[PDB]
């Protein structure tokens, strides 16, 4: 399983969620920014680490990171 | 089946194929060696594959 | 027998190139690895290091590797033609039979790689390397340049753009010190462009070498 | 599944792929990142591993002694070594044919032996071996010693004898013993062996383990040593009419200072080497009492580091707090060790081609070639390791707050200047070197060879005139007969050195010209470039502007994906990865250059070098093309000869090399899809869907394939060049 | 109240920002309880092609 | 002489190479006519060749054992023995023109940073301004040392340095 | 009897043929990516080729390896 962490510079623009091809990110209520939202990663056992969430983040140096870790049969994307 | 087919190419194409009357011996012996190694492979495959549920 | 073997070499390389290109065509929309490869477009570098690592999954990169194998197969074809003709067809009719250019050594030597490397590449390069001072030195001077470009392609092929991005950043600092910051921003090449430039230099250098070698040889002794 | 292999990393022994096999082979010696690794356990494992390495070294040397003594002809080689070739070992290969064995049987043997291009024969003849029996005794002894070291390595893991952590990290007590004991006493004892055995064997005698207790090494003996008459050990040394293995012109001296070479054997005198090891034994033993142990007078290294911060603050804190990072980290110490050992290795090569120590060296030319090439390549790899462990130090063991203001933080503060100026010198040397070579090529290609730039290397010729080479007409400091240095050294240690430096037949201070100018600049280009890549990788390991948290990923991580324009090869591992190619290139240049200059020296025409060395066609035609004539004729449709094995290795290298390109050019995912279709095919094939994988097949990961491609590149490169060098030099002169 | 006024040029001090030690222009300063209220534009773009970023109060300096 | 060689005037190898080149050239010349443009070009080559040898002999060049000229790169040595025209004068000439190019470029860059769109005037050259600055810097070194001594040549530490340390 | 002309003409046309065929591969791929619409193309030769690409590529891989071993191992 990989390590996906959301940081506090998030502005809650939902770009990371629409870019995730595996549905491991979701938007939770929050009271720290104008949009009153913040991303969260409740299902990092389904993540494969494609790093589209990092590409979609607008704020400079990113508000979401994907640290690579120990692979499994789901995090390798093996269909056989 | 497999031993009888494996004997052939060692007989006809082995390094002892022109010296008469002993070209058959070296081929057959080498083929028996190959069959031996195949038996070993089967044993260790049994040790590795069915080792779990 | 040497003809038998070289013909099957030709068939082998042709089938490999067909494999690469046809695989690129069929796996251009989607595959088991990437289920939505169509939405990423024709030309794209990767889909991240995830699921193991997905470098070079576009059909474009299949074209790229196809270019390399095309180079290989056609190099073998034209070597086959050159040596076969110089050994079994051309030559002078000296009214004493036929004396070919290389004496007819194809049937005995074209079954060993040492045969090709010695009798073809090492024996037939004596004219392109000794062309200096004559009216043929342009070939013996474009020989080396072709080698240089060939070996120059390897920097673009082997390495990657993050390293060059950081190095370019440090040199940008060295310009920021002297107030020569370019107001357009220096960026390293994108991944796809680096690969493309690599294959461009590769083909240019290799083909130029073969061009120089052939022309010097057969213009000298033919 | 949750397989056993490997036990050091649980997360690795978890996945059902074939990645676990390769990674389990790859992370075995990464002790710092196993499961449950404390610090004491780390040091203890490193200690036992050192014992393992020592065991392997001594066992290997015993192997060399055993094979030379059994299958060689060392008993016959010592009668005439400008003749019958050395013998390494004998071959029993059932794949051979009749002319093969008929060919390989050479050197006076009775079967397929192959020549020993290693220089062990000259070493063992100089130090004082003469028969086989002595070699066997040495082999048995070294095997026994290897067994002792292996047992000790097992011993110090047993839980009663495990040293605690603070026994390690004891700097001051380790250096006194190393410097005094390990260097000084070993050097003193080696002087003992030279004086007692090696000299009287070179006078003609058999001083063995029998009767070395009853033989005077000098016919006065420990009277002048205890009187203070030491110059009575140097009177009447060996005459210049000497014959080595006999008593003809034999002297009596044991500690001289002559310089020069032996007039009949082209090596250094043994008495000088006795005196040298004696002198530096005294120096090292005296230098071993600097630091503090459980006594009074010693030094503290922390005080010494603390007090050296300069006033005016040109350095911030100077060396404050370094002692708590040199002591606390292993990659820092390993980096320093690899740096020193690599530079010393180069020095070994550079001195052993020019000042040959061993008897009848430099008349076996293949020995010279292989020795120098070997040590050069070894030095290259060692230096690359030094910078790599620098990068690992920065990522894993560096702490900013402990290093606030010392020189180590200053180096991180202004690193863009370093990288910029290394880039500048690399560019400058590249443009001008390549330009001058291309210009000379163009001039040579057209009919005018006098229209080309040939700069005379006047600096190095100034230096060679400073050392005594009286050919350039400069007349100063050792070449002038009225200098102070010349007159002071004249009476005892100059006249050998001058006769050895004005000879144009030895390797000592070869005559140089414009080709040497150009090639030395090429070498400087190699060094500055490789330093650029390595230093950039080391200093940008904490983070860059493309990525300012590179420290959170560790040393060797693949990439950061397509974002921000895509970041391939961003890790420090990949910087070192790029540097390895430059190391191979640069050593290629120095070794091509050395080899060709000495080929033209040993053949006879230095003119060919001094003319054809100034344009690249000269290299391609007169070195690579002309000298590979007897190599590739190692076997043909007409027959084969001795150098057929080399002519097969010579292609083997290319094959590995070209396979090396595959893992570099074609990156991963293509192979992933191909392997997936293969999985489908083996899954649906009838009569072969009865055999399955236990761990799912996947393609090689991004980081691994770089290492594999580099392995093929390096191995093919080395095998090809070794084949060419041995085959060419031993085909001509051998 | 809380921040410098719009149109003014500021200088970034947040290190991980691509525009560290450089000059930007302020758009708007949020008055609410947001953790990063200052919206700064820049005339050049970072690697990702974005030219606008939020910043904290102490990380910008009126210069 | 200068590191064990001789000047080309009495160098035996020099005249041998000269004779060899003339020999090959006349060998090429022999098979044509006396009015043909081939012979015209060949005789032109003879004239240029012999003139080149005379020019290299006249300038006091130094030849080794191959009969080829050798350049001396040392200020004291070349200035003492009359060889300032092979490295010394060339290096000052090149440094002049190279600093000239660099200075002109830098002045252009500062001249165009002060506009409303610095990128357009970088991709589309302001030709009047470029020719103007192309003239205005023929004496660059004086302006360079003035910019150095006033402290405007160097930006201060508002340069962007990598984060972090 | 002008050997250089023979060699040059054969070589030149060989290379041009090779490049053009690789281009054919590239633009077939571009049609697969951009202009392919499966709604107008339902049960069809193109569809069925896409639908057993795995068999196609697997067997082509096999024959490549077979020719490799034999043709080069000789
Ligand atoms: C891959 C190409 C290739 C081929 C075809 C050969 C062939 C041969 N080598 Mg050889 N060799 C090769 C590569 C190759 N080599 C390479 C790369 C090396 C260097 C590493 C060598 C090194 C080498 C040595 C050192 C020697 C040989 C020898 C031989 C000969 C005897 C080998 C033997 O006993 O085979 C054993 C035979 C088999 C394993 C037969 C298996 C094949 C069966 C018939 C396939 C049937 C498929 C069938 C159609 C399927 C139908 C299914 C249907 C019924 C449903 C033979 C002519 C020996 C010799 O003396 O040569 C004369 C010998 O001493 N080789
Ligand atoms: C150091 C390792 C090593 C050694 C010692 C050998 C040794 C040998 N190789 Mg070999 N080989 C090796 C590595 C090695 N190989 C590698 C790495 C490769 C791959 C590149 C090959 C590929 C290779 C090929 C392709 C061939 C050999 C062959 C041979 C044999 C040649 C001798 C001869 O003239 O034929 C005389 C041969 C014989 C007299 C036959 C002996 C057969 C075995 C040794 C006896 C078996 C006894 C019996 C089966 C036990 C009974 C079991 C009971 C249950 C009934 C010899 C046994 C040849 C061979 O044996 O094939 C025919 C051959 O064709 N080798
Ligand atoms: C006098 C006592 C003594 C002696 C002899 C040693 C000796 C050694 N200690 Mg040691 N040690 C000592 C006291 C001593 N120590 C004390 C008191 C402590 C506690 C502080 C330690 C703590 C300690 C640790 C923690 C470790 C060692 C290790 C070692 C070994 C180093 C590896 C090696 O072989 O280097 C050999 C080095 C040389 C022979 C010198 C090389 C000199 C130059 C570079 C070579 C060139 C010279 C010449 C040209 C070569 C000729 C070549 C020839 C073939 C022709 C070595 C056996 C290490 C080891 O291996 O553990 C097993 C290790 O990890 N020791
Ligand atoms: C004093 C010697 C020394 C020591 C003690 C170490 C120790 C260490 N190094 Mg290191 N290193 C050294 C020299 C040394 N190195 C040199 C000289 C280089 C330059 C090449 C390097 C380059 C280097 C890198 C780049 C890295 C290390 C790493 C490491 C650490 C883990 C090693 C590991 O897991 O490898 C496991 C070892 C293997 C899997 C062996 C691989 C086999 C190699 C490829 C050789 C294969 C060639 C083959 C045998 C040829 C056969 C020919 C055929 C025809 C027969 C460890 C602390 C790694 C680390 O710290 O990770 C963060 C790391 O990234 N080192
Ligand atoms: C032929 C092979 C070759 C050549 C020429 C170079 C050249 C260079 N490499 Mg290297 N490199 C190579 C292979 C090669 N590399 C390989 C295989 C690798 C492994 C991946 C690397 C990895 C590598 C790294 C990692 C680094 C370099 C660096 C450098 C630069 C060093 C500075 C220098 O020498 O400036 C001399 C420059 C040249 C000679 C370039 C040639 C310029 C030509 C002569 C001018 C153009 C002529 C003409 C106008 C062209 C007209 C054609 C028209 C159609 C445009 C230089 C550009 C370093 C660098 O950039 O440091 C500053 C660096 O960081 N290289
Ligand atoms: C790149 C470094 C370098 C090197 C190695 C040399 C080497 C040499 N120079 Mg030299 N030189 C250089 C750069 C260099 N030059 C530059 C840049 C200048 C311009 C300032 C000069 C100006 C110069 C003069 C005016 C003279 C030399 C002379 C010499 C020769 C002997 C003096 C010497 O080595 O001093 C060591 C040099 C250095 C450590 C490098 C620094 C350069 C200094 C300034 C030159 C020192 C000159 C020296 C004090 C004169 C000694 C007189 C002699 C009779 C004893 C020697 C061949 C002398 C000569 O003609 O010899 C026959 C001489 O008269 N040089
Ligand atoms: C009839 C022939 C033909 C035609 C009409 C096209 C047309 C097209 N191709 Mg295409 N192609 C062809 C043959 C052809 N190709 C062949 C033979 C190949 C195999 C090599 C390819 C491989 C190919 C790829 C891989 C791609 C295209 C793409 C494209 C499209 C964009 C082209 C573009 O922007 O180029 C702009 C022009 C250039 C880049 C010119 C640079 C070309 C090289 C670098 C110069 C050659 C060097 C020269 C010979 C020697 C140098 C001289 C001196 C400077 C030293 C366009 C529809 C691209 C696409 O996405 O389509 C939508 C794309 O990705 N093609
Ligand atoms: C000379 C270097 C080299 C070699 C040997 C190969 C080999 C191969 N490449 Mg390849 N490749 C290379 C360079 C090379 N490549 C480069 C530089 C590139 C970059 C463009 C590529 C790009 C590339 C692509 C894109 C593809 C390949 C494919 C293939 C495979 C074709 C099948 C084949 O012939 O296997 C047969 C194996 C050989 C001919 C190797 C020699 C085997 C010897 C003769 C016998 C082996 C027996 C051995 C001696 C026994 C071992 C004993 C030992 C254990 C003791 C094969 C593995 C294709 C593939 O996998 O699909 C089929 C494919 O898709 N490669
Ligand atoms: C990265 C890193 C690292 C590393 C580094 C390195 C690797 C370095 C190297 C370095 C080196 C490798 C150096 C070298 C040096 C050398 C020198 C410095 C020399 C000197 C010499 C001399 C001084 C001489 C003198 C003389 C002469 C001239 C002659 C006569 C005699 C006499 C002696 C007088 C470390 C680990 C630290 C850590 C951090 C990071
Ligand atoms: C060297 C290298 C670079 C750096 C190469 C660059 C930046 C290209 C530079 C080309 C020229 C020198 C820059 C353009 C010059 C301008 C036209 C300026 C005018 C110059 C006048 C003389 C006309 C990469 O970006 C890269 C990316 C991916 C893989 C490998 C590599 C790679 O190897
Ligand atoms: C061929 C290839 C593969 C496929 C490679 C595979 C599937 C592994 C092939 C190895 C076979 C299975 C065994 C090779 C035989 C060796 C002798 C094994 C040595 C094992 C050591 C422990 C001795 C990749 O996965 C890859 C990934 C990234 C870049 C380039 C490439 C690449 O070129
Ligand atoms: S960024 Fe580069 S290395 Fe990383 S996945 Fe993409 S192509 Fe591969």
């Amino acid at each position: 399983a990989h390590i996906v962490k959301i940081y506090d510079t998030c502005i809650g623009c939902t770009q990371c969620v629409r870019a995730c091809p595996l549905d491991v990110l979701e938007m939770v209520p929050w009271d720290g920014c104008k949009a009153s939202q913040m991303a969260s990663a409740p299902r990092t056992e389904d993540c494969v680490g494609c790093k589209r969430c990092e590409t979609a983040c607008p704020t400079d140096f990113l508000s979401v990171r994907v640290y690579l870790g120990s692979e499994s049969t789901r995090s390798m994307g093996l269909s056989y | 089946a497999h031993g009888f087919l494996l004997a052939g190419p060692f007989i006809k194409l082995g390094p002892l194929r022109n010296v008469p009357e002993t070209a058959e011996i070296a081929g057959s012996l080498s083929a028996a060696g190959l069959v031996l190694i195949l038996a070993l492979c089967l044993s260790i495959y049994g040790s590795a594959q069915f080792q779990s549920t | 027998t040497s003809d038998f073997m070289v013909h099957h070499i030709h068939a082998f390389t042709i089938h490999v190139t067909v494999l690469i290109l046809l695989k690129g065509v069929l796996f251009a929309r989607s595959s088991r690895l990437i289920p939505d490869k169509a939405n990423l477009g024709f030309r794209f570098p990767c889909d991240g290091p995830g699921r193991g690592g997905t470098c070079q999954v576009s059909a474009w990169d299949h074209v790229f590797l196809g270019l390399f194998w095309m180079y290989n197969s056609l190099s073998i074809v034209i070597f086959h033609f050159s040596w076969k003709m110089q050994s079994d067809v051309w030559g002078t009719v000296t009214a004493s039979g036929v004396s070919h250019i290389t004496g007819g050594n194809f049937a005995q030597s074209a079954n060993t790689i040492n045969g090709w490397l010695r009798d073809f590449l090492w024996a037939q390069s004596s004219q392109v390397i000794q062309s200096y001072g004559s009216a043929l030195s342009a070939y013996g001077l474009i020989f080396l340049g072709a080698h240089f470009v060939w070996a120059f392609s390897l920097m673009f092929l082997f390495s990657g753009r993050g390293y060059w991005q950081e190095l370019i950043e440090s040199i940008v600092w060295a310009h920021n010190k002297l107030k020569v910051a370019p107001a357009i921003q220096p960026r390293a090449l994108s991944i796809t462009q680096g690969r493309a430039v690599g294959v461009a230099h590769y083909l240019l250098g290799g083909i130029a070498t073969t061009w120089s070698f052939f022309l010097a040889r057969i213009i000298s002794v033919g | 599944a949750t397989k056993l292999f490997p036990k050091f990393s649980q997360g690795l022994a978890q996945d059902p792929t074939t990645r676990r096999i390769w990674y389990g082979l790859a992370m075995a010696h990464d002790f710092e990142s196993h499961d449950g690794m404390t610090e004491e356990n780390l040091y203890q494992k490193i200690f036992a591993s050192h014992f393992g390495q020592l065991s392997i070294i001594f066992l290997w040397t015993s192997g060399n002694l055993f094979h030379v003594a059994w299958q060689g002809n060392f008993e016959q080689w010592v009668t005439d070594p400008v003749h019958i070739r050395p013998i390494a070992h004998a071959i029993w290969d059932p794949h051979f044919g009749q002319p093969a064995v008929e060919a390989f049987t050479r050197g006076g043997a009775s079967g397929p032996v192959n020549i020993s291009t290693s220089g062990v024969y000259q070493w063992w003849y100089t130090i004082g071996m003469r028969t086989n029996q002595d070699l066997y005794v040495g082999s048995v002894f070294l095997a026994l010693v290897s067994a002792i070291f292996l047992f000790a390595g097992w011993l110090h893991l047993q839980p009663n004898f495990q040293p605690s952590l603070s026994w390690f990290k004891d700097a001051e007590s380790r250096l006194n013993h190393h410097l005094s004991g390990l260097f000084g006493v070993s050097s003193l004892a080696w002087t003992g062996h030279l004086v007692h055995v090696a000299i009287p064997e070179s006078r003609g005698q058999h001083v063995g383990w029998d009767n070395f207790l009853s033989v005077l090494p000098h016919p006065q003996g420990l009277t002048p040593f205890f009187t203070g008459n030491w110059a009575a050990y140097a009177q009447s040394p060996d005459t210049a009419s000497h014959v080595f293995g006999t008593a003809q012109g034999s002297g009596q001296a044991i500690l001289t200072f002559l310089g020069g070479f032996h007039p009949q054997t082209q090596s250094l005198w043994l008495t000088d080497m006795a005196h040298h090891h004696l002198a530096i034994a005294v120096i090292f033993i005296v230098a071993g009492h600097m630091y503090r142990t459980n006594f009074g007078i010693g030094h503290r290294m922390q005080a010494i580091l603390e007090a050296h911060t300069p006033p005016s603050g040109s350095l911030g804190a100077g060396h404050k707090g370094l002692f708590d990072t040199v002591n606390n980290s292993l990659h820092f110490q390993l980096g320093l060790a690899l740096a020193s050992v690599g530079t010393i290795t180069s020095l070994v090569a550079q001195h052993m081609y020019s000042l040959p120590p061993y008897a009848f060296q430099a008349i076996d030319f293949t020995t010279q070639a292989a020795l120098y090439t070997h040590h050069q390549y070894i030095a290259g790899f060692i230096m690359c390791g030094a910078f790599a462990h620098g990068a690992i130090f920065f990522i894993r063991d560096y702490d900013p707050e402990q290093n606030k203001g010392n020189v180590l933080a200053r180096m991180l503060d202004h690193k863009e200047a370093l990288i910029s100026h290394l880039s500048w010198v690399s560019l400058f040397l590249g443009f001008h070197t390549l330009g001058l070579y291309v210009h000379n090529d163009v001039m040579q290609a057209f009919g005018t060879p006098e229209k080309q730039i040939l700069i005379e290397p006047v600096f190095a010729q100034w230096i060679q005139a400073a050392h005594g080479k009286a050919l350039y007409g400069f007349d100063f400091l050792l070449s002038s007969k009225t200098s102070a240095a010349f007159a002071n050294g004249q009476s005892l240690w100059l006249p050998g050195w001058l006769d050895a430096i004005n000879n144009n037949q030895n390797s000592l201070f070869l005559t140089i010209g414009p080709g040497d100018f150009l090639v030395h600049h090429a070498i400087a280009l190699g060094l500055h470039t490789t330093t650029l890549i390595l230093v950039k990788g080391a200093l940008d390991a904490r983070g860059s502007k493309l990525m300012p948290d590179k420290k959170d990923f560790g040393y060797s991580f693949p990439c950061d994906g397509p974002g921000r324009g895509g970041t391939c090869d961003i890790s420090a591992y990949d910087a070192f990865y790029l540097a390895v190619f430059w190391m191979l290139n640069t050593i290629g240049w120095v070794t091509f250059y050395w080899h060709w200059k000495h080929l033209t020296l040993w053949q006879g025409n230095v003119a060919q070098f001094d003319e054809s060395s100034t344009y690249l066609m000269g290299w391609l035609r007169d070195y690579l093309w002309l000298n590979s004539s007897q190599l590739i004729n190692g076997y043909n449709p007409f027959g084969m000869n001795s150098l057929s094995v080399w002519a097969w290795t010579f292609l083997f290298g290319h094959l590995i090399y070209a396979t090396g390109f595959m893992f570099l050019i074609s990156w991963r995912g293509y192979w992933q899809e191909l392997i997936e279709t293969l999985v489908w095919a083996h899954e649906k094939t009838p009569l072969a869907n009865l055999v399955y994988w236990k761990d799912k097949p996947v393609a090689l990961s991004i980081v691994q394939a770089r290492l594999v491609g580099l392995a093929h590149f390096s191995v093919g490169y080395i095998f090809t060049y070794a084949a060419f060098l041995i085959a060419s030099t031993s085909g001509r002169f051998g | 109240e809380v921040g410098p006024k719009r149109g003014s040029l500021v200088k970034i001090l947040r290190p991980e920002s691509y525009w560290f030690n450089q000059v930007g222009k302020v758009v708007s300063v949020d008055q609410s309880g947001v953790r990063y209220p200052v919206v700064v534009r820049f005339e050049n773009q970072n690697y990702a092609g974005v030219t606008t970023n939020n910043y904290a109060l102490d990380e910008v300096v009126a210069a | 002489d200068i590191a064990g060689l001789t000047p080309c005037s009495e160098s035996k190898a020099y005249a041998k190479l000269e004779k060899k080149e003339l020999k090959t050239l006349e060998k090429r010349l022999k098979q044509y006519e006396a009015d043909s443009a081939p012979a015209v070009a060949l005789k032109a080559t003879m004239e240029r060749t012999k003139a080149r040898f005379a020019n290299y002999a006249k300038a006091g060049l130094l030849c080794g054992n191959d009969g080829l000229p050798h350049l001396i790169a040392d200020p004291g040595l070349a200035l003492k023995y009359g060889h300032a025209g092979e490295v010394f004068i060339p290096t000052f000439g090149f440094l002049y023109v190279a600093g000239y190019i660099g200075y002109v470029g830098r002045q252009y860059l500062i001249a165009v940073k002060g506009e409303a769109k610095p990128t357009d005037k970088e991709i589309i050259i302001d030709v009047p301004l470029a020719t103007k600055l192309a003239w205005q810097g023929a004496g660059w070194p004086l302006a360079a040392v003035q910019e150095l001594q006033r402290g405007t040549l160097l930006e201060k530490e508002e340069n962007i340095t990598v984060s972090p340390r | 009897t002008d050997y250089g002309t023979q060699l040059s003409l054969f070589t030149h046309h060989t290379w041009i043929g090779g490049f053009c065929i690789v281009g054919a591969g590239a633009h077939a791929a571009i049609f697969m990516v951009r202009d392919y619409d499966p709604t107008n193309n339902y049960n069809n030769l193109l569809d069925r080729v896409i639908r057993h690409r795995d068999a196609i590529i697997s067997h082509l891989n096999w024959v490549c390896i077979f020719l490799g071993f034999h043709s080069f191992g000789l």
